[PDB]
């Protein structure tokens, strides 16, 4: 429920290589649900490629 | 078969006896199937793991109140002067202080005035009990380049709060807050030094030679009625420059203040606003000219 | 450039132990959750006015009342997004009976935002005589198609469930409302505006 | 020629698992067996005009609703063929009362299907009075020759229980009723065809 | 001889409090001799081995709700259209889909429409609570002979349903439906070839983005009024010819197709019909211009 | 499900019963937010020790 929100400072260089591309800034800066929940329903197969 | 042995009890057609509590056991009628109805809980019903409600947390939402400007230009032992809306002089206290007026026409014999507080988050939540107590704390933010130089001061002064009343607000007398007539050389303080570092959080414990504060902040405050906004802080946090702000032409000759807001080891007491009319939320209306809804407070 | 520290004040006490010391001599009570003010009944209108024989959905009161501001249910509902659970409501009545006549309330079920003449008068249903009982209360159980509901989204009509009121003569009542041991808000945002004194004058 | 199967598509999951996981999150209950509704009380009529001093049978009134299908009672019915156990009634007074009367309700047995013109006014007997409880509930025990009994068959008249109502003044009444712990219907058979909206129109 | 030690109790005078509770206690005077008046088990008093009104058997009787015609004209990739009502576009919903009219005469300047619905068992439960939520099984036959050769395919489709709504009902849009503009390669479907299988049950689990779905059905379904039926199903079964129909002349050139319909898995949600009119067991009247009973939602 | 058992309870309409005693339960309602609201000890209130 609060910091509802993010600041400054960070380290040195950075990767995050989100699949393809990287990306390098001083580390980042980000807020994220304080632990997030599912909430919905993904349970009738998924299949993929 | 056999006769009543029961005494006879005392009673009262009492309906709803005590439904302003919170705890008890509710006389509703349930338009369900089962007697014993109830929901499960709130996981997968939300995204947040903690619980979303409580005080504690819902005051310790971060929320900036100033955005002052900083020139190379303003002299030192001076609290930041500038609009926006105070700064220079932080009330401190938990309810909200700053306030704008919206003044609409009616006719040429008359015009209606309408208080508009910013509030932020612990400020909202304050505007629902009559008293409060807490620790308030402040993250002050000074945006600018590595190429800027200064030394920024911020000292609590307890009591009372130098001001200029309006006949519809109330403003900071920053003419009794200069360095000569305002020393904070006994005053708690912190000197934020720019080239070092660019951020300070500062706690204020709650200290008022009183249990708790009004929460009536700046609410009706005007030349007739400041009361109420005195006895709801405890003090102010000066933020005046201790060296004056260096930055060569290469760079901006202003530097943005950010300052935010919030609460911690908070309690409130009664449940119940201490303002003179109902809570209400401002609804900005389709235009400048439209007239708003003012909720009063008679009975029929 | 960077770094940030932090600072307290004064010398530290526990502020906890303190404000504990302080609400034992001047509160009594401990307000924590938030929540617990969702359970706790507040007047919306000091004066409701109805006819008689008129299936009123209270949706016709909520959508005003709801922005307003004035009670709990209403003032918290602008910190959040959606909201979930059921909501109880109580009706004080204040008009003044004839003998001539045998007044009665009526309370069903129905959809949210559905127009009474969309909808039966079957299903559960709750009734009180003002003449010996002036608080008609009730509770409006959380039949719903989605574990949440945002306020006020899209076309999404009869997702869950509204109370729609009735009476056979014309009435009067205030009308107080809370969501039951369930109802809770989600999904924290910014608060919006709050508003104060209006008195007008001259210039 | 013959063989057969089966299949299911997407990818299975406890039905009843997600079943459940939904009615915690937007019901609160669970609905199982439909007897639980022979339980539940249902207004079959929203007005019930009678005089004063006439001994009336419900049967007068269950005629008419028990083809109707309004109630869960009747609409239930269509589903089997027997049923057997006792039944409840509540009756809610809607009709003015003068100070000038001392209004009074009273119900008694009687045998099912029999004009009131040709059994007594003895035997168990309940009366409320209006002006201090308007609710009149009331229940008749399963007094039959049979254990069982299906719905409007030859003359068997005077085989199982019915309820006579009475007054000494007009009345005019809610009535709602629901079968005992005991009532139960038997011999399922197809279910009949349902009715829509009506609304006339030119061409 | 002692005095009164008892406190006064609260009241509130509300008779038949919460009766539309399936679980309590009830008030009802019993017009009987013994206070514990009760009858024993249902042995012995019906000759069903199993309780008669658990929601989940009462859903499981099954009822055929088409009798399509497959005629060796008939075209592949084409829902058989036909009549009867729908088919070739199964609804797959739990609440019923299928409605004729009954027009009558009242003078010469209006009628009197009626809607009929043929709902089957399951379909006819679900008409007693506004939302629901279940596995729906359908077991497809197609009553031929051995000489008779083909191969059906059946396909499951989530989402709205193309239909052709009418100033008083809906039908389904054939012409949207048709292999070239709905290619089925990639929905979950069943190719059931006449020469090796006659039947095949296909169970359809609860899948609609959606907790509960509406029971409304094509109750008042028309122009106008569509929003309903649609949050009612979640989906549609569509049975296209794979391989036109094959079969010679020393046999017929049509085939029927009977298609069961019921539910497994079962849970239904709130107490009360979602349709706007009281429910009412529409009854044949003696002659084809006779009127029916039709019941409002007014109040005394 | 099952019908009452209970019987019949004599009344009595004596709203503040006894309300000149000191002993006893009070049936004022409490215009606040805890059912249970309630004062500490007198220590720290007043400077008396006795």
């Amino acid at each position: 429920e609060l910091a509802s929100s993010t600041s400054e400072n960070s380290v040195e260089t950075q990767e995050i290589t989100t699949f393809h591309d990287v990306e390098t800034p001083n580390r980042i800066d980000t807020p994220m649900a304080q632990d997030t929940s599912s909430a919905r329903n993904m349970d009738d197969t998924h299949s993929i490629i | 078969k056999p006769r009543n042995q029961q005494q006879v009890c005392p009673l009262q057609n009492v309906p709803a006896w005590g439904y302003s509590l919170y705890k008890g056991i509710d006389m509703s009628v349930p338009l369900a199937y089962d007697p014993n109805n109830e929901l499960g809980d709130l996981k997968d019903v939300f995204p947040s793991a903690v619980d979303e409600m409580a005080i504690g947390y819902v005051c310790g939402n971060p929320a900036v109140k100033h955005v002052l400007t900083w020139k190379t230009t303003d002299a030192i032992q001076k609290p930041i002067a500038n609009g926006d809306d105070w700064g220079g002089v932080i009330p401190v206290g938990m309810p909200c202080y700053s306030k704008s007026i919206r003044t609409i026409k009616i006719s040429e014999t008359e015009n209606r005035e309408t208080e508009v507080i910013d509030a932020a988050p612990c400020e909202y939540v304050a505007n629902m009990f009559s008293y409060w107590r807490a620790t308030m704390c402040y993250r002050i933010t000074v945006v600018k380049t590595a190429f800027h130089t200064g030394r920024l001061e911020i000292f609590f002064e307890p009591g009372v709060i130098p001001v200029k009343p309006t006949v519809n607000n109330i403003g900071p007398d920053q003419d009794q807050l200069t360095g000569a007539v305002a020393p904070s050389d006994n005053n708690y303080k912190y000197i934020l030094d720019l080239t070092n570092d660019t951020e300070v959080t500062i706690r204020v414990p709650f200290v008022s030679n009183k249990m708790f504060l009004k929460t009536a902040g700046i609410y009706g405050a005007n030349s007739e009625n400041n009361w109420n906004f005195h006895e709801s802080f405890s003090g102010f946090l000066c933020i005046r420059p201790v060296t004056k702000l260096m930055a060569p032409d290469t760079v901006s000759d202003n530097v943005s203040i950010v300052v935010w807001k919030w609460a911690e080891d908070v309690v409130v007491v009664e449940p119940k606003p201490l303002t003179s009319g109902p809570t209400q939320v401002y609804r900005p209306p389709p235009t400048a000219s439209a007239a708003v809804e003012v909720l009063n407070v008679e009975l029929q | 450039k960077t770094n940030e520290n932090v600072i307290s004040f004064f010398d530290s006490t526990d502020a906890e132990t303190q404000n504990h010391d302080v609400l034992m001599k001047g509160c009594g009570e401990f307000i924590v959750n938030l929540r617990t003010l969702l359970r706790t009944f507040r007047t919306i209108t000091d004066n409701w006015i109805l006819q008689a024989n008129t299936k009123t959905p209270i949706t016709d009161l909520t959508n005003t009342t709801d922005a307003q501001g004035r009670d709990y249910m209403s003032y918290l509902s602008y910190l959040y997004r959606f909201y979930r659970g059921g909501r109880r409501y109580k009706f004080f009545n204040t008009t003044p009976l004839k003998q001539s006549q045998t007044c009665y309330i009526r309370s069903f079920l129905m959809p949210r935002n559905y127009s009474a003449d969309e909808i039966n008068v079957d299903g559960p249903s709750h009734i009180t005589y003002p003449v010996i009982n002036p608080v008609h209360e009730v509770e409006v159980p959380f039949y719903s198609q989605y574990r949440k509901i945002p306020i006020a989204s899209t076309s999404d009509k009869g997702y869950d469930s509204s109370l729609m009121y009735f009476s056979n003569t014309s009435t009067t009542q205030i009308v107080a409302r809370a969501g039951n041991d369930d109802f809770t808000f989600g999904w924290m945002i910014g608060p919006p505006q709050l508003q104060g004194e209006t008195r007008s004058v001259v210039p």
